[PDB]
């Protein structure tokens, strides 16, 4: 589903995140879960406080899954096998939750990166996160 | 609405935001970001591209009108409903925005104030102003309930 | 919400329909088209395949007791805040349900009564229907607000 | 995306609407507008009354494009082409609408194949209507 300019825009965004991909995973938790404390219930047995080793290496996780998801534009739902089971058909996750982390994610990723988050930039992520967002919802069946 | 407390950070935060920037910004960018909405500023010139939507200057001036509309409901934080009658009955009765888009806007404006305002814009702050824009979005609606 | 004539057909409609079976057909099929809503049922034993949701006793016995909650609200449409109050905050607070599930549910009820009721149930009197189901889903709603 | 199970279903009723096609969708027009007036925005050219010819005219063109589509379920994308950039660029149609008509035609399609409409070709339906929706969703450029 993403033009290429969208790919494009993406790719280079996610360029800019750099090294800091795991560090902003962990911030669009933190965000999620004081924003929507509903999403907090997935993760029963967390600590979730600000500074948790949980959030994290989580957020370390959710950003390899995405680094993952970047490299892989032509195939999200083969690169992303594995977690959509996980999240749909295993977890539940209610599709809802998945718009909230996305939101999440362009508020960490505006607040980090202002001089590269541009409107077209901004739709470009917009649109990949609901692309990951749909295949991580596509196996509940 | 908020706390108290929650209402004290809010206000001495707002009080931050340029009046005249961050509203055409965020309509910009829902039209940019969104743009089946689009289909509600026909009057408004040339949306065709995002750098003609960012430098409409009926857009900046329109995005001014709504950020001077949140700032007031930022005042009225315990009764939104009757700070937003108007507006509810222009937007649901006049226009027929479906109620979606007011969430997608006030999370647009979200995504703005973290753009403008970086570090300062932390999580606990974040999250008073979702409280506050889902109760705006929220007041809008009640037309249609 | 209704008119007096909107009123007076859903009433007139829901007094003369059979519906023992359609509150279990609803909730059934929920979760069979809609599997992440089985995330709230898991004490309800096998869901595991169409048919096994569909004929499970504890679905069908739960989903009576929905529907007698939604006749509940039927017979106070004027007062579907007052009605819900307790069920908001036991749906929203402790249940943990998003607020779009009662939305889902509404209209996989008026898609069972759709199935059930053939020709008597017309685009008027299924209109009516959804605005009783956008009520009972704005009420349930009301502790999110 | 549609399993093979769901397209099988799929075509199986719509096998079943057989030549009550383009009635349903009339149905299914007449039902959205009703239930949902805010949709009667998008066609102030019409006389949108009960009946009309406009909406019967209109009604058979939206049957005849899922028609379309059953017969193209391996290629969604590519199948509504054109209807996309109709549906997204020039009549800027909010996607919340798309849920309404999906409804509607779930609501027509259970009223008149009661006997066909078990809870798995329900879950089958509501995945084609989603995806085709998804698909004149796909670029709003
Ligand atoms: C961009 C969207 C998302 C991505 C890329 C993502 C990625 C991941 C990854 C990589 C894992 C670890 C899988 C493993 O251990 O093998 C995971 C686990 C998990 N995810 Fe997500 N996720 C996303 C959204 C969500 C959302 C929205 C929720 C719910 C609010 C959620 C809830 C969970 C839970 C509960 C686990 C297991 C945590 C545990 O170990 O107990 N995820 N996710
Ligand atoms: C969610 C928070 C929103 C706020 C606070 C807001 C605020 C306002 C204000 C203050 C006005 C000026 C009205 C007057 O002078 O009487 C206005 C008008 C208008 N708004 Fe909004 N609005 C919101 C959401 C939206 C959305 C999401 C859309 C479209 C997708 C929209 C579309 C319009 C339109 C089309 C007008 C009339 C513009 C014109 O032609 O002059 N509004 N709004
Ligand atoms: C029209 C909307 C709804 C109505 C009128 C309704 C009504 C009710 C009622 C009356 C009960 C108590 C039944 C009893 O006394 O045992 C109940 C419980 C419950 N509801 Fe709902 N409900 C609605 C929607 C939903 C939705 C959409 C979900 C989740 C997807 C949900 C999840 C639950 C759960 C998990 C319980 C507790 C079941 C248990 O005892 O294990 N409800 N609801
Ligand atoms: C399953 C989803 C839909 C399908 C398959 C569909 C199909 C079609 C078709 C075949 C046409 C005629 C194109 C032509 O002239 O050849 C059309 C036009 C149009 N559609 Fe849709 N449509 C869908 C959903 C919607 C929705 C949700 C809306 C808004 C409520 C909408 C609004 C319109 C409008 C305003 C036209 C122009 C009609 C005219 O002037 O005659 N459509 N669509």
């Amino acid at each position: 589903v993403l033009s290429a300019a969208d790919k494009g825009n993406v790719k280079a965004a996610w360029g800019k995140v750099g090294g800091h991909a795991a560090e902003y995973g962990a911030e669009a938790l933190e965000r999620m879960f004081l924003s929507f404390p509903t999403t907090k219930t997935y993760f029963p047995h967390f600590d979730l406080s600000h500074g948790s080793a949980q959030v994290k290496g989580h957020g370390a996780k959710v950003a390899a899954a995405l680094t993952k998801a970047v490299e892989h534009l032509d195939d999200l739902p083969g690169a992303l096998s594995e977690l959509s089971d996980l999240h749909a058909h295993k977890l539940r996750v209610d599709p809802v939750n998945f718009k909230l982390l996305s939101h999440s994610l362009l508020v960490t990723l505006a607040s980090h990166l202002p001089s590269d988050f541009t409107p077209a930039v901004h739709a470009s992520l917009d649109k990949f996160l609901a692309n990951v967002s749909t295949v991580l919802t596509s196996k509940y069946r | 609405m908020l706390t108290a407390e929650e209402k004290a950070a809010v206000t001495a935060f707002w009080g931050k935001v340029k009046v005249d920037e961050v509203g055409g910004e965020a309509l910009g960018r829902l039209l940019v970001v969104y743009p089946w909405t689009q289909r509600f500023f026909e009057s408004f010139g040339d949306l065709s591209t995002a750098d003609a939507v960012m430098n409409n200057p009926k857009v900046k001036a329109h995005g001014k009108k709504v950020l001077d509309s949140f700032s007031n409901g930022m005042k009225h934080l315990d009764d939104l409903k009757g700070t937003f009658a108007a507006l509810s009955e222009l937007h649901c009765d006049k226009l027929h925005v479906d109620p979606e888009n007011f969430k997608l806007l006030g999370n647009v404006l979200v995504v703005v104030l973290a753009r403008n305002f970086g570090k300062e814009f932390t999580p606990v702050l974040q999250a008073d102003f979702q409280k506050v824009v889902a109760g705006v979005a929220n007041a809008l609606a009640h037309r249609y309930h």
